[PDB]
RNA sequence: AAACUUUCAGCAACGGAUCUCUUGGCUCUCGCAUCGAUGAAGAACGCAGCGAAAUGCGAUACGUAAUGUGAAUUGAAUCAUCGAAUCUUUGAACGCACUGCGCCUUAAGGCAUGCCUGUUUGAGUGUCAU
RNA sequence: GCAGAUCUUGGUGGAAGUAGC
RNA sequence: AGAGCAUAGCUGUUGGGACCCGAAAGAUGGUGAGAACCAUCUAGUAGCUGGUUC
RNA sequence: UUUCAAUGGCCCGUCUUGAAACACGGACCAAGGAGUCUAGCAUCUAUGCGAGUGUUUGGGUGAUGAAAACCCAUCCGCGAA
RNA sequence: UUGACCUCAAAUCAGGUAGGACUACGCGCUGAACAAUAAGCGCAGGAAAAGAAAAUAACCAUGAUUCCCUCAGUAACGGAGUGAAGCGGGAAAAGCUCAAAUUUGAAAUCUGGCAACAUUUCUUUUGUUGUCCGAGUUGUAAUUUCAAGAAGCUGCUUUGAGUGUAGACGAUCGGUCUAAGUUCCUUGGAACAGGACGUCAGAGAGGGUGAGAACCCCGUCUUUGGUCGAUUGGAUAUGCCAUAUAAAGCGCUUUCGAAGAGUCGAGUUGUUUGCAGCUCUAAAUGGGUGGUAUCAUCUAAAGCUAAAUAUUGGCGAGAGACCGAUAGCGAACAAGUAGAGUGAUCGAAAGAUGAAAAGAACUUUGAAAAGAGAGUUAAAUA
């Protein structure tokens, strides 16, 4: 068992002698990502996932990012 | 014809929007026509059906039938209706669905939403 | 790589709408400014009159338009063309008092202090 | 149930006990609903949630709205008091600085403005 | 088809919809009073400034126009005045 | 009906019917055995239980 | 003869073609400009309905408030709108390791790095004035 | 517009209830 | 004492993956531990092989 | 149509070479499966106009579908002088 | 000893900012095989970049940039091939800011703290006024940018970075307003079909409903608009203030007129004339680039800048002579899923009962799975 669980991605492919992740690249801060890897590209990419934020900051947008309260 | 360009004729988008309306549309696409007597007396023409509305079967086998409507089932775009079921196999009467627009409301069931949305749409009370 | 037409009558429509857009903003005044009259330079067009980039600063000062106000009301400015001959000049000039013939300026506000 | 509207016009101190109670309430009912207990035991287990998720919004709401009083009108507040629109949008230049102006620029629109006029046919 | 396109079509979530799709529409003109008074909403830019005897162009035009109908020496350059021009339609006047 | 998954709702179909099967089959098994332990009571479900014909339920004239 | 073999036909299996369908794809065109240290994208763990190999949500856990619509789900809503609140552990991830191990101040507040403007406290055999 | 491409996908045969476990 | 220009169809021909299919290049970027493995350039190819529908 | 009698009658496709033969491909059935699109050039034919010819880069315009149809200012390509 | 200044520091001091993700379309640094390509790396925005001539030309001259058509598959390079540009026609048009000259009769300039006053898409956002400190004379304002300009003189024409109110015209967001058969006969499980008689149409788009529905329902047309919520654009009109002892344009000159250096350029090596390294290194009617083979044109080594343009991504929208479940995205369903691999990665198959579950009660055989009598349905040859 070469690999474990990543603390970043959470895939099996944490190499443990080199201490750096195969899939996502952790510990380095830019995730790794290559354009030779198109179908690689988006199995992780945005929308993969929840887009709590993303989705917030979408509805907010027609009325401007307003605040307060209506009269 | 349509003109705007806001209104879409493509049949794969209407039957989506159709089948995937949230129950707030859904409400209003289960409406019924009102009898003779109440649409010339509530100046309305249709109306979304609701619970205890007393309506008549138009169409369909169960035509003629009268009856309250005991529950709007919106998830199947079907009213249950009083005491118009069908027999089961082991004797329990299975209720029997028929759409909103198959049914003409004879009674409504007026409450001060219903009198306000009455005069809404142009209606005397 | 090929490049497809396929939004060329989108095209069309989309700069006919910025013509009404923009004479929606400004709404009695021309959607153009006005071109000086000037010779391709060339022998093979230069018996051909084309139009201009902007008037020349000794074309505006003989037809009384100062520098300053003449983009104002219209007029472009082309500090880099010159008038070598007074052919040139009399044809521009007599576009820019025709222009000036038609020109209706509506008047503004001014802040006048009570005091001296 | 518990109606909103109501809820915010109690004192600060009274909403505590009142989630409080309604804490152990659900923590007791959920003890015996777990050694059985009809359909309609669930029922009340939800109305209890969202009256503790209704008894904290108006604990939050009137804590935020003090920290709004109390910092009105001062330089610096806390960020949770700040605006969140988008990160950009904070960084941009403010309509103030936006217009800003040289007194070049001022002579040049307060003597030699664009003028409106009109072209007769 | 895109994961973040297929994510919000197995959501629940409605979709962020706005109607803005009107073509044919042109602008309502702000700015003169008198010209939106006597502006027609259905007419080209074109159509409108002639019919308020305006010009739309003080330069040559790079089409042909629209034909609905059948239709039956320094000196005395710099010296010369000309005395304005007429008003031709009554918005003018105005 | 609620599952549109073709596999899926078959494996749903199967356990029902698997479940179904198995609950018939203990309520026989028990009613089997009360009903030796007292022959009363097969005479009241035989009695009372009598299959339906479309003769016996023909309509009314 | 019978059997077997073969052929043909009927019925029954097997198989899933054809036809018809289609809340999908593909292509073109049009409008728009909006991620993040105020913690993003992504990952993990929970919640409750479940059929999840799906969805929604975050210990306020199908969300709460507000504006509605107005009687269901299958002031109601597994509803719409949406300006207020909340949003677990992670992750650029930030007290050190990576859940332990810590520090300071009053369980809470905090405690990453570089850089810019300012503030304060110091040092210098620095140059000068007394 | 198919009979071939040691064609692609799927389905089904004789071998054969044989080799065998 | 000009006969051309434009469009369409047909046929031929030259390029584009260029009728379909069939040999490994090589290079770039990674994974695992010299060699191996993965993904793109890349429809890089077969003077040929097989097939090519009333 | 099944069968019988009399007469005849080889297994197709490819490649080979003089035709072969031989060697290749073919267990069966269904579905899918191979000269296409585009840019030039030349030929022929049709059509429009003709010492001319070519609207669609673009502008105008199109009230109902407006990516269509309709109209053409200045250039320009080829041809001819 | 103290103080001023400089320098080095420190601080869990106050206030800010950077990273990461997405990259279809920007712009860079690179870089193979075979193309200034893929890949790698860096950096952005709603566009980016470019941009107001150290530009063309040789004419009767043009006049920032960008894009389209044309020039033109031309010149040129090198026969093949590579392959522009000036002109011309269009789309859109918008111009400017500094450095270099003394405010010198007055650092006229700015950040921050504190205190008041306002203001808000907003108790979340923005400022204003006052005071103190700091920055700054090793230079912050006004003035000037070569197209000029400064300083004088001159008599013509000019002038708000203010704050309210009202109405109108626009844009955005959310409510609201809507014509006419379910009449008769026949078939059918069902009428939405057929036949008869009607109705409405600025609505005969599309979808739903138990079979082909303008009139049963949602809608569609009106709507290129009425009517209300709230937000905000540019103007108009009218008050109140207006620090004008001020600030501008155009006349005139017995007065002046600053213009960007390890840069241009020269030599030599690579990449591709550009760029870069290296050695050397300028000028002031000078310098760059062209036509002469003297003339023409431009004014570099500092900076900003909307529009026309691009857009396989994102937020939406409308379409189609497209595909119709071995097709079309790998994915119409569970789909980047199940599964495979230490890992990088690879990656499916799989749609349809019926109008309605009415999903087969009950009796019976069997250990059970199931069978058989029955039963539902218009049909279980659903
Ligand atoms: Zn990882």
């Amino acid at each position: 068992k070469s690999h474990t669980i990543c603390r970043r991605c959470g895939k099996r492919s944490f190499h443990i002698q080199k201490s750096t992740c195969a899939c996502c690249g952790y510990p380095a801060a830019k995730t790794r990502s290559y354009n030779w890897g198109a179908k690689a590209k988006r199995r992780r990419t945005t929308g993969t996932g929840r887009m709590s934020y993303l989705k917030k900051v979408h509805r907010s947008f027609k009325n401007g990012f307003r605040s307060g309260k209506p009269a | 014809m349509k003109f705007s360009r806001d209104v879409t004729s493509s049949r794969r988008k209407q039957r989506k929007a159709h089948f995937g309306a949230p129950s707030s549309v859904r409400r209003v696409l289960m409406s019924a026509p009102l009898s003779k007597e109440l649409r010339e007396q509530y100046k309305i023409r249709s109306l979304p059906v609701r619970r205890d509305d007393q309506i008549t079967v138009i169409r369909g086998s169960n035509k003629g039938r009268e009856g309250k409507i005991t529950s709007v089932y919106r998830k199947k775009f079907l009213l249950l209706i009083e005491r118009v079921t069908r027999e089961k196999a082991n004797g329990a009467s299975a209720p029997v669905g028929i759409d909103a627009s198959k049914v003409v409301i004879t009674k409504l069931h007026l409450d001060k939403d219903r009198k306000d949305l009455i005069v809404r749409k142009g209606g005397k009370v | 790589y090929v490049k497809t037409w396929f939004n060329q009558p989108g095209r069309k429509l989309r700069r006919r709408q910025a013509r009404q857009t923009k004479a929606a903003k400004i709404a009695p005044r021309p959607v153009e400014a006005i071109r000086p009259a000037v010779k391709p330079p060339t022998i093979r067009y230069n018996m051909k009159v084309r139009a201009g980039r902007g008037f020349t600063l000794e074309e505006l000062k003989a037809a009384g338009v100062s520098r300053r106000v003449a983009s104002t009301i219209g007029i472009p400015v082309d500090h880099r063309r010159r008038n070598r001959s007074e052919e040139s000049l009399q044809r521009n000039v007599e576009r820019i008092k025709v222009y000036l013939a038609h020109l209706i300026v509506f008047p503004r506000k001014a802040g006048q202090p009570k005091k001296g | 149930a518990l109606k909103t509207f109501e809820l915010r016009k109690q004192s600060q101190e009274n909403l505590a006990e009142q989630l409080q109670e309604l804490r152990q309430e659900l923590a007791s009912l959920r003890v015996q609903k777990i050694a059985g207990g009809s359909g309609s035991k669930l029922s009340k287990i939800k109305t209890t949630r969202k009256d503790i998720a209704r008894i904290l919004t108006v604990i939050n709401e009137s804590n935020r709205l003090a920290a709004r009083e109390a910092y009105k009108n001062k330089k610096y507040i806390p960020l949770d008091l700040r605006q969140k629109k988008t990160r950009a949008i904070r960084r941009a230049l403010t309509p103030y600085e936006q217009s800003r102006k040289t007194l070049k620029q001022i002579k040049k629109e307060r003597y030699f403005p664009l003028r409106k006029y009109a072209l007769k046919a | 088809a895109n994961p973040r396109q297929r994510n919000k079509q197995r959501s629940g979530k409605p979709r962020l919809t706005r109607r803005n799709a009107n073509k044919k529409a042109k602008a309502k003109i702000y700015g003169n009073f008198v010209i939106q008074q006597n502006w027609d909403k259905h007419a080209t830019l074109r159509q409108n400034y002639a019919r308020l005897g305006l010009l739309a162009t003080p330069n040559y035009v790079t089409g042909g126009v629209e034909k609905l109908y059948p239709d039956p020496t320094l000196d005395d350059v710099l010296d010369k005045e000309i005395s304005i021009a007429p008003a031709k339609t009554e918005v003018v006047r105005q | 009906g609620k599952i549109k998954n073709k596999i899926v709702r078959q494996q749903q179909y199967m356990k029902a019917l698997h479940q179904k099967n198995k609950d018939k089959l203990e309520r026989r098994k028990e009613r089997a055995k009360e009903e030796e332990k007292d022959p009363e009571k097969k005479r009241l479900r035989l009695s009372e239980n009598i299959p339906a014909t479309i003769e016996s339920k023909r309509v009314y004239d």
